[PDB]
């Protein structure tokens, strides 16, 4: 989770994007935004001569 | 008495029903919506939905 500079509309809070996932939420309590992004990905490399 | 005299005065409503349609939205920096298209009254809008 990372703090936000996002502005919604007083109603608004899911983070669906062109493939419609989640970078965005509001604190239940406190309001405000949390960007969401995993820490993972993949991909891997050994070199040998 | 209870049932005849009384005064109404100037106002008037409209009524509408809806209809199961698609649509075709256009939201902006700020997220709100500003424009739409139903591409389900002519042509040139069925091109642009699609
Ligand atoms: C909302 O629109 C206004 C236009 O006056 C703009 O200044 C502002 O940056 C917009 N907010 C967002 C969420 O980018």
């Amino acid at each position: 989770l990372t703090e936000s500079n996002k502005k919604f509309l007083p109603f608004q809070q899911f983070g669906r994007d062109i493939d419609d996932t989640t970078d965005a939420v509001r604190d239940p309590q406190t309001l405000e935004i949390l960007d969401i992004t995993p820490c993972s990905f993949g991909g891997v490399s050994v070199i040998t001569p | 008495d209870s049932s005849s005299g009384w005064t109404a005065g100037a106002a008037a409503y409209y009524v509408g029903y809806l209809q199961p349609r698609t649509f075709l939205l256009k939201y902006n920096e700020n997220g709100t919506i500003t424009d739409a298209v139903d591409c389900a009254l002519d042509p040139l809008s069925e091109t642009k939905c699609t």
